[PDB]
């Protein structure tokens, strides 16, 4: 059974920059890709990151520059960077791997 | 199909032990019962011990409980531990696939065990 | 690959009594194949008699021989020989024997029952009774 | 030793046994091969099981799918028909030169179509569109009941496909029943994919493709193929839960282990409902054989208990595992573990490269080792399927389209209303 477990989140002051984390098990992501996902409780699950095997990167309009995504080939973690971080990013981040999910790191801004 | 080549025969002095070992690499080692048959010269092939998938394990009467079989589904190799071997026992050993939906079997080329 | 097929054994008996016809085979293997026998009058269309599947013998037998009529076979000459019993008047016909090759035939699964399965045939011997 | 016992040429003559003319339930006969028991060859381009596209010139470029080859010349010699059928033939030796291919080989064999078309419950009949008619040298028509056919591409010819006649109101492809499969395929063709070390300039062997056609077809024997309707959406185009199913591995995890568990439900309460068929079944029509006959037949086809009154009934073990064999056992994944070939690691990787191949001469293509040949340069490094090492292999036609570089994100869709 494979499983991906992201960490890196807690609390982030909007001048601060952050870092999430997604490791697996089998490197899924070298067959599918990897994408971060986040989930705010008053909005719909929003695709925030999507990257494929390869590493061609796709963004959302709402994060798209102050985000990004990396993979690094060969790896088998994920990391999404993300800088000047505004109320918009507090959410429940998941990875995702095919059909492979993670169970979440809170984020939330002061 | 491919070939099941059987390791471990031999002769020994009766009452001691051997293993016996085949291995189907390039079987789909689940769907089969694996087993142990025993040919003697002028005599009949007689079903030794089988293992199921699962793992339960089937003997003969001539066997009391001194032949132990194992199957390691990880690299797809059956084992049978024989101890206290007897001149009854002399024989040569196939080892055989027996489709569990019985499409089709295989055996093996047989290793000789003898005791004396 | 490729089997012959050779049929012995047709003649002249009396009704009631037996008969064994012989069917010899030279070919590589003879495994994964099934063997079967078939009427022929000289008129109405070939049907079928009985067949195996010689590597686990699976038996078929048609409902005109069903119980008299049985297969056997000997691996010591690689020959298949079917014994007619209680033979009746319109048992008077050309017997062939014919082969057919397919990975299924191992173990219990029957064999094929129709001419066209086989591809393999014999030249067959008359049976008149 | 081999799976086909007679060496065939196009031009060789026909006798109505296993090279013959033949006319499928919906023409004039086209000649075709029986390579073995219940599976035939058609060396043509499929102008015959859907006469809407029984037209090989493409259609305008707007309504083209990007992963699309047209050529309308394509097998139209007999040399191309000869080496199509000879290409056929040698894939399906490859695949039973491996035991899981070997398997699959006989679950299809004995996966004959269910003798459910009598409208009286207790009388067993053939379904006519599990039959073909077959020309004999009298000049009359034969109704032969077969499992399997391969007929080359229609227009598109890289639309590999497996599509089945059908019932007016059963679904002979899910109530268990099962109904002879036709398999849209070539051999002279192979695909390009692009996938990540951890550059990509590998093509597929056509062996794993075939044997993907083969899944298909096996499920769809056996009557337990998933509905057509239950698809994942993809977004960043849809894949049905039938594709990832067959192709395995981690792309069969894409379906929930409730919706595996209620499909073993269901089919085990089909095979079931099968099962006592069977042994209410008092007659039989059109046919030499006896009903007992059939009976085994079945039998042994969905693998059932007979008790010692000839009554049928299905063992819930043996159900279990014939059914892991066909959906988990018979994937895409397990083949290239077997065949020890590179291949695409999910069924999401869209994009491909259309490339030419000739597999029939054993110096470009052997049964046990496909590209990559025994001791050569090509058994390294999987350098028979790298497409510009061994480029005497390989004619790239077209390239490839750069439209499917993004995650797949894949989401259900609901139920939809339907004619
Ligand atoms: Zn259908
Ligand atoms: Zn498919």
């Amino acid at each position: 059974q494979v499983q991906l477990v992201e960490t890196g989140g807690a609390l982030v002051q909007p001048g601060q920059s952050l870092t999430l984390s997604c490791t697996t098990s089998e490197n899924v992501f070298g067959i599918y890709g990897m994408a971060w996902l986040r989930q705010a409780p008053g909005r719909q699950r929003e695709l925030v990151a999507s990257i494929t095997s390869r590493g061609t990167a796709h963004y959302h309009d709402s994060v798209k520059g102050r985000f990004t995504i990396s993979r690094e080939s060969g790896k088998t973690t994920a990391y999404l960077q993300t800088t000047s971080v505004n109320p918009e990013d507090t959410a429940i981040y998941y990875c995702n791997s095919g059909p492979y999910w993670g169970q979440g790191t809170q984020v939330t801004v002061s | 199909q491919l070939q099941l080549v059987e390791t471990g025969g031999g002769l020994v002095q009766p009452g001691g032990s051997l293993r016996l070992a085949c291995v189907a690499s390039e079987s789909v080692f689940e769907m089969y019962t694996v087993a142990w048959y025993r040919q003697a010269p002028g005599k009949q092939r007689e079903l030794v011990a089988g293992i199921t998938d699962e793992g339960r394990t089937n003997y003969a009467d001539f066997v009391k409980g001194r032949f132990t079989i194992s199957r390691d589904n990880s690299k797809k190799t059956v084992h049978l531990q024989m101890d206290n071997l007897n001149p009854e026992d002399t024989a040569v050993y196939y080892c055989k696939l027996e489709h569990d939906l019985g499409y089709y079997d295989y055996w093996g080329q047989g290793t000789q065990v003898t005791v004396s | 690959s490729q089997v012959q097929l050779v049929e012995t054994g047709g003649g002249l008996v009396q009704a009631g009594d037996s008969l064994t016809l012989s069917c010899a085979a030279t070919g590589r293997t003879l495994d994964y194949y099934a063997l079967g026998w078939f009427r022929q009058v000289p008129g109405n269309k070939r049907e079928f008699v009985a067949a195996i599947n010689w590597l686990g013998g699976s038996t078929y037998y048609a409902d005109s021989v069903r119980g008299r009529f049985t297969l056997s076979r000997d691996n010591s000459k690689s020959t298949l020989y079917l014994n007619m019993n209680n033979l009746i008047p319109d048992d008077t016909a050309v017997y062939y024997c014919a082969a057919d090759f397919s990975i299924a035939y191992s173990g219990t699964y029957p064999p094929a029952y129709a001419e066209y399965d086989y591809d393999y045939w014999g030249q067959g011997t008359q049976v008149t009774v | 030793f081999p799976f086909v016992n007679k060496q065939f040429n196009y031009k060789d003559p026909v006798n109505g046994v296993d090279i013959a003319y033949i006319k499928i339930p919906n023409m004039q006969p086209v000649k075709a091969f029986k390579i073995h028991n219940k599976i035939w060859v058609i060396p043509e381009r499929d102008t015959f099981t859907n006469p809407e596209e029984g037209d090989l010139n493409p259609p305008p470029e707007a309504k083209q799918v990007p992963v699309s080859y047209y050529d309308s010349t394509y097998l139209s010699t007999d040399n191309e028909k000869d080496n199509y059928l000879k290409g056929v033939t040698k894939l399906f030796e490859r695949i039973y030169s491996t035991d899981l291919g070997r398997m699959l080989l006989t679950s299809i064999v004995r996966g004959i179509p269910f003798w459910g078309g009598s409208t009286i419950d207790t009388e067993l009949k053939v379904i006519d569109t599990n039959c073909i008619n077959v020309i004999q040298p009298d000049g009359s028509y034969r109704s032969e009941e077969l499992n399997l056919v391969i007929i080359g591409p229609s227009a598109d010819i890289i639309q590999f496909e497996c599509k089945s006649f059908g019932h007016e109101v059963l679904n002979l492809t899910r109530n268990g029943y099962g109904s002879t499969q036709y398999i849209r395929f070539s051999p002279d063709f192979t695909f390009g994919f692009e996938e990540s070390l951890e550059a990509g300039k590998f093509a597929t062997d056509p062996a794993v493709t075939l044997a993907h056609e083969l899944i298909h077809a096996g499920h769809r024997l056996y009557g337990i193929a998933i509905n057509p309707n239950r698809v994942f959406k993809v977004n960043t185009l849809e894949v049905s839960f039938e594709e990832l199913r067959t192709f395995g591995g981690h792309d069969a995890k894409f379906i929930d282990s409730l919706q595996e568990n209620e499909f073993r439900l269901y089919y085990y309460n089909k095979f079931k409902d099968i099962a006592s068929t069977l042994n209410k079944a008092k007659s039989i029509v059109g046919t030499t054989a006896s009903l007992q006959y059939m009976k085994n037949v079945f039998k042994e086809k969905y693998l059932l208990s007979e008790d010692t009154s000839g009554k049928f009934s299905v063992d819930k073990l043996k159900f279990d595992k014939l059914y892991k064999m066909l959906t988990e056992i018979y994937t895409e994944d397990n083949f290239v573990k077997f065949f020890k070939v590179l291949n695409r690691k999910t069924y999401l990787n869209f994009d491909k490269a259309v490339f030419k191949i000739n597999i029939v001469p054993k110096v470009n293509y052997t049964i046990y080792d496909g590209f990559n040949l025994r001791n050569t340069n090509l058994a390294a490094n999987f350098n028979g399927q790298n497409t510009e090492i061994n480029n005497m292999n390989f004619t790239k036609l077209k390239n490839f389209t750069g439209l499917f570089e993004f995650y797949k994100l894949l989401c259900v869709r609901g139920i939809i209303t339907s004619k």
